[PDB]
This record gives C-alpha cells, structure tokens and sequence, in this order.
C-alpha cells in the first residue's frame, strides 16, 4: 500500500527462508510486520515483479507478497 | 562455453542444496540452463528465461527475477521447471545433467 | 504445424478471424514452451476449421507481447471476435485447454 504500514499476512504463504525454520516449510499467516517497499519501478522504468509488497518482520526477516495476501491494521 | 559450464554447475549445486530435482525430460532442464546462460552473457545477471520483460536491463537491477528468483528462494516455486519439488509429476530424480546433453539441445 | 504470427499479421490472423482463436505465447529458451508445443500441435488437428490456432514468439514479436501485457510464459490466450476472452498461464494440460475450447464454440 504505502511504505511503512503495519500489515497482517492473511493467506496461506509457505516459506523456506525463515531463520527459525531454515530450509523447511513454514506458514506465515497471522504474522504482523511493516511494508518496506512496493516494487513496481526501477529508476522510473516498469518492472514485472509479481510479489510487489515487501514486508519486514522481526529478526530482520522479510518476505515478498501479493497485495491480496496482506491486510492493513 | 565457460558460461554454460558455470550455469550448469549452479543448477546442479543449487538443486541439491534445496531438495529439488530436474525435469524427467532433461531437454527441458537443458533449455532453461542455456537461456539463463544467454541472459547471463548479454545482461550481466542470469535473468529468468521464462518471462517477458518490458525492460530487461531494469529487471536485472531490481534483481527480483534474477535466478534464483524471489519466488523460488522464499516459496520454492520455479515456473521454468528447473527446480522441481518432489511432489510435482514432472520432477524426475536427477540433480545432475551431462555437459553433453546441454550442447545437444543447442544443436537440436 | 500451427502457423506463426508477428506484429504485422496480428490484426488479420487473430483479431479478425470469424472463428475462435487460441494463441500460444512462447519463447525459444523457455523450458515449458517445449512441453506445450506438442499439445498445441495436437489440438490444432483435432479442431480444424472449428478454432484458429497460432504461435507467437515473444522474442521475434515483442510489440504484441507488450500490447497484451504477456508476462509469464508460456501463456495461452483466447480470442473470440477480436475480444480477449481468457488467459491461461504456464505449461497447461491438454484437458484444461480442451475444456477452454468448448467454452467458445457455436
Ligand atoms: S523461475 Fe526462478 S528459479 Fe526458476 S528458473 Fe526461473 S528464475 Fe530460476
């Protein structure tokens, strides 16, 4: 949405890159974090990133999402 | 090629490190690797060969679709079908591709 | 064989056909492209004069690929009376493509 918003993961997102669960399936739903970036353009030029919403959580752990997977607070 | 050999190695090493397997039709694996290599050459980074880009060079600098891409690193979803999860039916059981087969598809 | 279509032959071959059109957006160095190609070839024979089947190389014809915002490949696009009817992404099974063909006939 807008950079630096509190958002909740409200869809089944399974990640294999979480520090507490390195190289293992871990669902993210129900977690809360901040919108670090909304990837659409590099230097005013259009980009095809299909998970534009980057959310920073705790432990400096971050994940990319589709807009429909996350909700504002 | 030395680039193809470098690309080959990354695919083989990364597959093992992630518990993913190459396609049961290795000619498919061969196509992708070579496409990654061709992109490595002209663009700098091994930009995913199974997408269309409005701006290849900007795409290389956002790094999103730079192999291994964000989807494959976080969600293990690889749509070129280079890195297949065990449950996928197209997943063979090799994690190694002969240097020989990679040129065979370049001629084919 | 399934004929190929470019930037200059799009309007005619696709947008103006009186029969429903199934277009295969592909690329010479995309794995799954090699996989659907046979299926697209088999589906052509099966539905002669019932639907129009064409292949579009995204490298060769980047203007159309841009025009229809084709992002993932292979994509298979469906056209009825020059209207973009459907978008199926990836190495689609024959049955799924079959099921889509029926949805557009008489
Ligand atoms: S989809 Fe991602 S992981 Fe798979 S080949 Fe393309 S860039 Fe690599």
């Amino acid at each position: 949405m807008n950079v630096g918003d509190r958002v909740r993961v409200t869809s089944s997102v399974v990640v294999y890159h979480h520090p507490e669960h390195k190289k293992t399936a871990f669902d993210l739903q129900g977690m809360e974090g901040e919108v670090a970036a909304v990837l659409t353009e590099w230097q005013g030029r259009p980009i095809s990133a299909n998970l534009p919403v980057l959310v920073k959580f705790e432990q400096r752990f971050k994940a990319h999402f589709r807009p429909d997977e996350v909700t504002l607070i | 090629n030395k680039t193809l050999a470098a690309m080959k190695n990354f695919a083989e090493q990364y597959a093992k490190r992630t518990d993913t397997y190459f396609c049961s039709d290795l000619s498919v694996t061969a196509v992708v690797i070579e496409g990654l290599a061709r992109h490595k050459e002209e663009l700098g980074s091994p930009l995913c060969p199974c997408r269309h880009y409005e701006d290849k060079e900007a795409e290389v600098k956002n790094t999103f679709w730079n192999c291994p891409c964000v989807p494959m690193r976080e969600r293990k979803e690889c749509h070129c079908m280079l890195f297949l999860t065990p449950d996928n039916d197209f997943a063979g059981d090799a994690q190694d591709i002969p240097m020989e087969t990679l040129e065979e598809v370049k001629a084919s | 064989e399934v004929q190929d279509v470019n930037d200059s032959s799009w309007k005619e071959f696709v947008l103006e056909s009186e029969v429903p059109v199934m277009v295969d957006f592909w690329a010479p160095w995309c794995g799954p492209s090699k996989l659907i190609a046979p299926v697209i070839d088999e589906l052509a024979k099966e539905y002669s004069g019932k639907i129009a089947v064409y292949k579009l190389n995204t490298d060769e014809a980047p203007g159309i690929a841009t025009q229809y915002n084709i992002r993932s490949i292979p994509t298979v696009l469906f056209f009825k009376n020059g209207e973009r009817k459907e978008s199926i992404i990836g190495a689609v099974p024959k049955s799924t493509l079959t099921d889509s063909i029926e949805k557009y006939l008489s």
